[PDB]
């Protein structure tokens, strides 16, 4: 190529960023998605409707592991979601090189938040439009931690982006509290998913994972159809 | 050899729920000492040391430089650090210069940071970790430590009669040595406390 | 370490010991000398071992790719290029024993060898590694022009037999290949 | 409208325009005609001097890139000239690295991907040319190719490329072309560009014939038209 | 909405789209042309036709199913440069697994690692994001048959029916209407459903000529390319 | 420094002796050379310690990224391939004796690695200082297709006439089983080698040295 | 690297940048300075503090050497970075020649680099 | 921004070699003059302020000991030429123990008089007069920024030059001599300048085969002015 290298995010005279506030909006309308941090573990929950019938649910998986401990999912494309999913599967296994220790989830969403600001500041291409909801039981506490195409972070006791992401978080915020286990935060991340969700919801329109202080689980359809068979 | 150029000898010994580490005070080229208050052991955070034994060159950029790493992380992240990190951290170091190596042996002295557990291991020149639970010793003497720590070594100790095996460990084998000498500084620490003594050894 | 390969009317007869040595402690009692590349195109290789595994599998990498990208059966002189480059531009540090052979649509049964020093040239029969000399003294005097296939397995069975029983870095086991039009028949001929 | 300018950009119903506008540029140019026969494939081009300025003989958009392959240029000359030359680039990559002559099938598609990265980027403009590409082996046949402006290729037994492209495969496909030798397809090439355009919008045109086969036992050269004449005391019999 | 310079570069539209790469889905609609993909059972079937209006024109170079490894086969649509070089791009990569990991690349992985280049021609601006389909097959061990999609977004995706190209709404809600139905899928149930789909998507019922079949089995997993004859038994075993 | 592998019926028996010398000096009594690479892949490392493990942990990260990428269960020969083209690379130069060993779908398979990258396919293979005596007993007393503990007491023997033999190890020699779903990591196997307690001792007082300067510290 | 000019020429022959770029030193703060016989004497005004703050570090007048004095106007920053530049190269000058560094070799060095830094691209 | 740095006219030559022949003009005036005497040459100041002290400004520059020069308009571009001809007439000696001549000095400025890039920065706007002793006696060469380079009998640039090439060629011949030279110079100086003319002014710069070094008059330059 030439690399021709200008950026093409520069400030406006109010003071913002447009590109940063369209990919933002982009987002927003994305598939909609909660996670929830309990006190003992982390419930991550996608909304997984396929456009027809045709389509299989075992090739594409939106829970993701980063490490034996780590789980991650998104709200926005998955060709860019599997770009930075490789980036940090790649960035998480050099920190495994160097100190040869499980990476906190601190240092997961520093290195990547900083590998997602270079791609907000750099020439010429275009941030990525995904929203991430990292997790891991680090060091027997749990950890919840939401970024941005802004290249920020946040972290949270719960959360929810996608459709009506408003609406499923006013929910959560009377719903859900302080304290509760794994399969009530599965439970009331549930109702907050088919709160917004469509009216066909099966074992394979949801894929949930866990994280457990033993380690992450991403959960089967199996126990799915255990679990969310009329869930209250 | 390049390794008995300036001398030098690092033992650390684990107790029961302390640690001991100590090394010699001489300084100077191959048959010429300069001076007797040359440093070779290291705070590395709190209750938790270093020793380099060999080439005091590498020695003193060896400590800068782990110094340098050790506090971008702890400044990256604001808990300290713990042992085994420190340790792979050394080996990657010194694995860094597979052909430019550094002449030194490290080894790393520190406690658990959560609990009251000691911490000894020794690392080569090219950065091969090896944890126990006795002693780890380093330098230009060797044979002379390992007869004496494997002589008196019991595997559950005061803090006292800790100091004191190590203390004539140090003593006799160090005044059985020839380059290395001209006192020994002893560092004895614990969970509640740091002590360093300073013993009188034969100044010949 | 005896390599050697023959050609005949329908196809080619390849064959070595296997006893990979290293001074006088043999590492490897039963050995793969012999490496398929294409289905159809064996090589057989010697002097060092990593170095022409190393080799071996570039030019698999090479010929399996221009062979799907022809979408035709690759040809032997195609293979014995490939290695005449790999072992010529770089040479200098590398010990290959390295004969080509196998059978061709176009062209029939093809032996050729690519010595330590990287040139090529198309034999009828060929010898390779250090324990080959003494067959090498007297496969001039035992082939005749235009055998069939059974002479030529007895051929190199009594050639490899002289060169295991003679020299002292062969011995072993003996691997044969017969390759023609039909298909590739491999047999191991041991005791 | 706005969106034509870009090499890089699509179109609001999904076309490249920049394309396109190549395809059209070598529309003008000369026309340029190929066949193959049953052991040989005849190229052809109907080829115009401006007045009296020319020497007939030279810049002949007949090309010769292999010993047994060479091209039919025709639309702008000198990107027709430079193509060629990463033509005999790349088959002098193929001699050199695999040691016998290049199939035809494979240097047409390193051939057709490098106009393609020609057409993909910015920087540069797609290419105003559009060639023939015609070869003989005695273990694969005669092969004739065609490539785009836009860098698709694939197999003809004819093609024509110029003016008259429909209006010489108009009756390029009546000709008997399996049972012909291409001693015969000599004054076929001949009364097909006579045919074409004799006297109507110009004043002169001339004739060049590109010829490779079993006859020349592979080799790639023009005809000695002169020898045999062909056209001309066939061309006077093919007005009537 | 157009704000800026949204209907040039990939930025970000208001609201949330961006207009170039879907200006690049229609891009395969400029192909004309229509590919099926049918796996029901422990075989895999292609289907896909010509369009060759010319005597002229060859039908070996024609065929749109190309081989990719002997264990995996796909078909393309769209233009067809940017198939090509998808394809080379494909085998390249292929072969690179074979070398770094030892043994043969599973479909999905490739499928995922092209998704990847296509998010690399994506993300950086000035490059055009080649407009082209790509569904592929192949058999995998434990798993069986396998289809997969490439997008030109590099949004894959890996389902039983499937159809892509210009007329596969229609053909997609015949796959709904189709596959609701639980029979087995006996390899000829395949390939007459994939016929008798085709034939009442375009509504023509016609030779076997103008169609390519592209197989591939768990009793034979290399890649199989049909013959006229086996494909004519077919198109009569369905004719009733 | 003597490691073993061996294949019976169902998977790979490995073993390993546990002295690590420097020079003249047994410098320690207890060194892991059974290192973790996977689930169903171990490896096993002699001669230059450090560079071993530097190489063992590269791959171990490798193959860990290159299974989170698939989702599925490594094959052997992916490690094959990625040791023998990295000690390619380095030309020799990086002195690695590794014996690499797992299940895979395809079953159990062994391999022997040479520093220079030479690889095998072998049903036992002896890396190391004292591996002729591993594999003097291997040679003496394999037959094909063995059962569980003929493995395990003969890989236990051959490592122990190793130790009768020169540069053993004091060590409870190490063992290790891999079958296709159980996977097992012994390192107290059996130790023939009981210290002898001293009838001493050398004993010593708190006060029978003097101190020139002291000092205190306290801590939190 | 950025393949764009700055510098165009105007229709009638001018410089977009330059001439122009002169205003927004005519909008700084103003400097003076003269040379006496023996007495070298300058300064600048407009301090502009707040009354209660610091201004020790806002100090526009520095030096680059024991013989030489500088003053700037303008923008700051970039007198920041040109006064760097040319304590480095006066410094070296110091390295290969033993003289004390003459303000002519010290000015051509200042009015070169700011000329090459207007010639370059972007 | 209206067809930049690398588009023609539809009609002539480029847009921005243009517009540095237009940009030459906002210079000072200088004039020199060739005699087989010996190059004579002289320039216009141009001083605004008492302030402005006369000797620092510098138009003839000294590129080797018979080697002058005047310049045009922009300053210090022309100065970065001057040094690096000096530099490559440096190398000339260097690698030949002889002098560069002033056709081949010039032919080494205009290899890069037009190398303007900046991908693959912007052309020069100075033109200049050169003046030497070759081997072939005196010589006046004059170039311009399109690099096209030229031998002028006595050339005059920057503003005012049609009527200072006009009232030149009233007074020029071939068989003149030196002072006459300069005094019919600096007439046309005084006739083009808007200020008195004075010893801060202008400058001289006189170079002969016999009188090779100090190619310059000082302030004998008054004698000269009070001639007239």
């Amino acid at each position: 190529e030439r690399g021709y290298s200008f950026s093409l995010t520069t400030f406006s005279p109010s003071g913002k960023l447009v590109q940063i506030e369209y990919a933002l909006a982009a987002v927003a309308g994305g598939a909609p998605s909660v996670g929830i941090k309990a006190a003992n573990g982390v419930v991550l929950a996608t909304e997984k409707k396929q456009k027809s019938i045709l389509y299989d649910e075992r090739s594409v998986h939106k829970v993701e592991p980063i490490t034996k401990h780590i789980g991650l999912v998104y709200s926005g494309m998955g060709p860019d979601y599997r770009v930075l999913v490789h980036r940090a599967r790649k960035l998480a296994q050099q920190y495994y090189l160097v100190y040869q220790e499980p990476i906190p989830t601190a240092q997961l969403v520093q290195r990547v938040a900083s590998v997602m600001q270079e791609y907000t500041q750099s020439g010429g291409v275009r941030p990525f439009g995904v929203s991430l909801l990292i997790c891991g039981w680090n060091e027997g506490r749990p950890y919840l931690f939401q970024s941005d195409p802004s290249g920020a972070y946040f972290a949270w006791k719960a959360t929810a982006m996608g459709k009506n992401y408003v609406n499923g978080k006013t929910f959560l915020e009377k719903r859900y509290n302080e304290d509760l286990e794994l399969e009530d935060a599965i439970h009331t991340a549930i109702l907050t998913l088919k709160e917004s969700f469509e009216g066909q919801m099966t074992e394979d329109n949801i894929e949930v994972g866990i994280c457990n202080e033993a380690g992450f689980r991403r959960l089967t359809p199996t126990e799915v159809k255990d679990y969310l068979a009329a869930i209250a | 050899s390049i390794m008995s150029y300036n001398g030098g000898a690092v033992m650390a010994m684990k107790g029961k729920n302390c640690v001991a580490i100590a090394a010699d005070r001489r300084f100077g080229i191959q048959a010429q000492m300069v001076t007797t208050d040359f440093q070779k052991i290291f705070p590395m955070g709190d209750r938790l040391y270093i020793g380099l034994a060999g080439l005091a060159t590498d020695v003193q950029t060896v400590a800068q430089r782990l110094k340098f790493r050790l506090n971008l992380y702890e400044l990256k992240e604001g808990r300290q650090i713990k042992p085994y990190t420190l340790m792979s951290m050394v080996a990657n170091l010194l694995y860094e210069k597979r052909f430019g190596p550094y002449y030194t042996e490290p080894v790393i002295a520190g406690l658990d940071p959560k609990t009251f557990k000691p911490f000894i291991c020794s690392l080569d020149l090219i950065g091969c970790p090896m944890v126990t639970d006795d002693f780890v010793v380093s330098g230009t003497c060797a044979e002379q430590m390992y007869g004496m720590c494997e002589s008196l070594w019991e595997p559950n100790m005061d803090p006292d009669h800790l100091f004191e095996t190590i203390s004539q460990a140090m003593l006799n084998a160090v005044d059985r040595d020839a380059v290395s000498g001209m006192g020994v500084i002893v560092h004895i620490i614990e969970k509640d406390k740091i002590t360093t003594r300073t013993l009188k050894a034969r100044m010949d | 370490t005896t390599i050697m390969a023959v050609q005949f009317d329908g196809g080619v007869v390849l064959g070595a010991d296997s006893r990979t040595t290293t001074g006088s402690y043999i590492a490897n009692r039963v050995t793969d000398k012999l490496t398929p590349i294409h289905d159809r195109i064996f090589c057989c290789r010697s002097g060092s071992a990593a170095d022409t595994q190393a080799v071996a599998d570039a030019v698999t990498y090479q010929l399996g790719f221009h062979s799907i990208e022809l979408n035709e059966p690759p040809l032997v002189h195609t293979a014995a290029s490939l290695f005449k480059e790999m072992c010529y531009r770089y040479r200098e540090d590398l010990m290959a024993g390295i004969i080509i052979a196998g059978w061709d649509p176009q062209e029939g049964g093809q032996v050729y060898s690519v010595p330590m020093g990287g040139m090529m040239v198309r034999q009828s029969f060929a010898i390779g590694g250090s324990g080959s000399s003494y067959i090498y003294g007297y496969v001039d005097a035992t082939y005749r022009e235009g055998m069939t296939k059974e002479e030529c397995l007895q051929f190199t069975a009594n050639a490899l037999a002289l060169a295991m029983e003679r020299d002292g870095s062969s011995g072993g086991v003996i691997r044969l290949a017969a390759i023609a039009e039909s298909g590739v028949e491999r047999q191991v001929l041991l005791g | 409208t706005g969106y034509d300018l870009s090499a890089s950009t699509f179109s609001p119903d999904g076309r490249v325009f920049q394309v396109e506008y190549a395809m059209k540029a070598v529309e003008n140019s000369s026309t340029a005609i190929g066949i193959r026969c049953k052991d040989g494939v005849v190229f052809g081009v109907e080829k115009l001097v401006l007045s009296k300025l020319y020497e007939e003989g030279s810049n002949k958009r007949l090309f010769n890139v292999d010993r047994h392959v060479g091209m039919a240029v025709a639309g702008l000359l000198a990107d027709a000239r430079s193509l060629a030359d990463i033509a005999r680039e790349e088959a002098s990559n193929f001699r050199s690295n695999f040691g016998y002559n290049i199939p035809l099938k494979h240097l047409a598609d390193r051939v057709a991907m490098y106009v393609h990265a020609y057409t993909l980027y910015s920087a540069v403009r797609p290419f105003g040319c559009s060639f023939m590409l015609g070869s003989y082996s005695v273990n694969d046949g005669a092969q004739l190719y065609m490539i785009d402006p836009s860098g698709v290729s694939y197999g003809y037994w004819g093609c024509a490329i110029g003016k008259a492209r429909q209006a010489a495969k108009t009756e390029i496909e009546k000709l008997q072309m399996k049972e012909m030798t291409c001693r015969d397809i000599v004054k076929e090439v001949a009364k097909i560009i006579y045919i074409v355009h004799d006297e109507v919008k110009d004043k002169a045109f001339e004739l060049e014939l590109s010829w490779v086969g079993e006859l020349t036992n592979g080799r790639h050269e023009i005809v000695p038209k002169d020898i045999r004449e062909e056209a001309e005391k066939y061309a006077k019999e093919s007005l009537k | 909405s157009s704000a800026g310079f949204d209907r040039h570069i990939t930025i970000f539209s208001p609201e949330g789209r961006l207009y170039q790469v879907e200006y690049a889905f229609k891009a395969i609609n400029q192909g004309g042309l229509t590919s099926v993909a049918v796996r029901g059972k422990d075989c895999a079937v292609i289907v896909t036709q010509k369009k060759v209006p010319d005597k002229l024109l060859d039908s070996s170079t024609v065929t749109h199913l190309f081989k990719i490894t002997e264990n995996i086969g796909c078909v393309m649509t769209g233009m067809t440069a940017d198939s090509r070089s998808q394809v080379q791009r494909a085998r390249y990569e292929a072969a690179n697994w074979k070398y770094k990991y030892g043994y043969e690349i599973p479909v999905d992985m490739l499928c995922k690692r092209i998704a990847d280049i296509s998010q690399v021609y994506t993300q950086n601006a000035e490059m055009r994001p080649l407009g082209c389909c790509m569904i592929l097959i192949g058999i995998d061990e434990e798993q069986g048959p396998q289809v997969y999609k490439c997008d030109p977004a590099g949004y894959y995706c890996g389902f039983k029916a499937t159809a892509a190209g210009v007329k596969q709404t229609e053909s997609t809600s015949f796959l709904e209407k189709k596959v609701k139905k639980k029979f087995d899928w006996t390899f000829e149930q395949t390939v007459e459903t994939a016929i008798t789909c085709l034939s009442t998507v375009l509504s023509i019922d016609f030779k076997p000529s103008e169609i390519e079949v592209g197989v591939v089995t768990v009793e034979n997993p290399k890649f199989r390319i049909l013959t006229e004859a086996e494909i004519d038994a077919h198109l009569v075993a369905l004719a009733e | 420094t003597t490691i073993a592998g061996v294949v019976y019926k169902d998977g790979i028996v490995l073993g390993a002796d546990t002295r690590a010398t420097e020079g003249m000096v047994v410098a320690d009594k207890n060194c892991s050379k059974i290192h973790f690479i996977s689930p169903n892949i171990y490896c096993c490392g002699a001669g230059t310690a450090a560079d071993t493990d530097m190489t063992t942990q590269l791959i171990s990260s490798n193959l860990e990224l290159h299974s989170l990428s698939t989702g599925r269960l490594p094959r052997v020969v992916t490690a094959n391939r990625m040791l023998k083209q990295m000690l390619f690379r380095y030309q020799g130069y990086i002195g690695a004796a590794l014996v690499l060993g797992g299940v895979d779908v395809t079953g159990p398979h062994l391999y022997s690695i040479y520093p220079h990258g030479s690889t095998d396919k072998l049903p036992y293979v002896t890396m190391g200082s004292g591996s002729l005596a591993a594999m003097a007993v291997f040679e003496d007393k394999f037959r094909p297709d063995m059962e569980e503990e003929e493995a395990k007491n003969l890989v236990s023997e051959a490592i122990a006439a190793g130790i009768f033999n020169d540069l053993g190890s004091g060590s409870n020699i190490d063992l290790c089983v891999i079958s296709k779903n159980k996977l097992d990591f012994l390192r107290p196997y059996t130790v023939p080698n009981k210290k002898g307690t001293r009838l001493g001792r050398y004993r010593c007082e708190k006060g029978t040295t003097a101190v020139l300067t002291e000092k205190i510290t306290p801590l939190e | 690297s950025y393949d764009r000019a700055i510098t165009v020429f105007s229709p009638d022959g001018h410089l977009f940048q330059v001439e122009y770029a002169q205003e927004a030193v005519k909008k700084g703060s103003t400097a003076v300075g003269v040379r006496g016989r023996d007495i070298v004497v300058l300064g600048v005004e407009k301090k502009s503090v707040a009354k209660l703050q610091d201004e020790r570090t806002v100090r526009k007048i520095c030096a680059l050497d024991d013989n030489v004095c500088m003053a700037f106007a303008g923008l700051t920053a970039d007198a920041r970075i040109v006064i760097n530049r040319a304590r480095v190269e006066c410094q070296s000058h110091r390295l290969t020649v033993e003289d004390p560094v003459t303000v002519e070799y010290i000015t051509r060095y200042i009015a070169s680099l700011k000329q090459r830094y207007t010639q370059s691209n972007g | 921004y209206d067809r930049g740095v690398n588009t023609f006219s539809p009609e002539g030559r480029l847009f921005q070699v243009e517009y540095a022949i237009e940009a030459i003009k906002l210079g000072s005036t200088a004039i020199g003059i060739q005699t087989s005497e010996g190059v004579c040459l002289a320039v216009e100041k141009r001083i605004t302020s008492p302030l402005m002290e006369p000797s620092s400004i510098e138009k003839i520059v000294e590129i080797d000991a018979h080697i002058g020069c005047a310049m045009s308009g922009l300053i210090a571009d022309a100065k970065t030429l001057i040094d690096k001809a000096r530099v490559e007439t440096q190398n000339h000696w260097f690698t030949y123990n002889e002098t560069m001549t002033v056709e081949s000095v010039t032919q080494a400025v205009s290899n890069l008089a037009l190398q303007f890039g900046e991908e693959d920065s912007r052309p020069f706007g100075v033109a200049l007069l050169f003046g030497g002793v070759d081997e072939k006696g005196p010589q006046l060469f004059h170039m311009d920024p399109s690099g096209t380079f030229v031998q002028c009998d006595a050339r005059a640039i920057g503003s005012a030059s049609e009527g200072a090439q006009s009232s030149l060629q009233e007074v020029y011949h071939k068989s003149m001599t030196l002072k006459e030279a300069i005094k019919s110079s600096l007439i046309i100086l005084k006739q083009v300048m808007e200020e008195k003319l004075n010893a801060t002014n202008i400058e001289l710069a006189t170079v002969q085969p016999g009188q090779n070094f100090h190619m310059f008059t000082k302030e004998e330059l008054e004698e000269v002015i009070k001639d007239i």
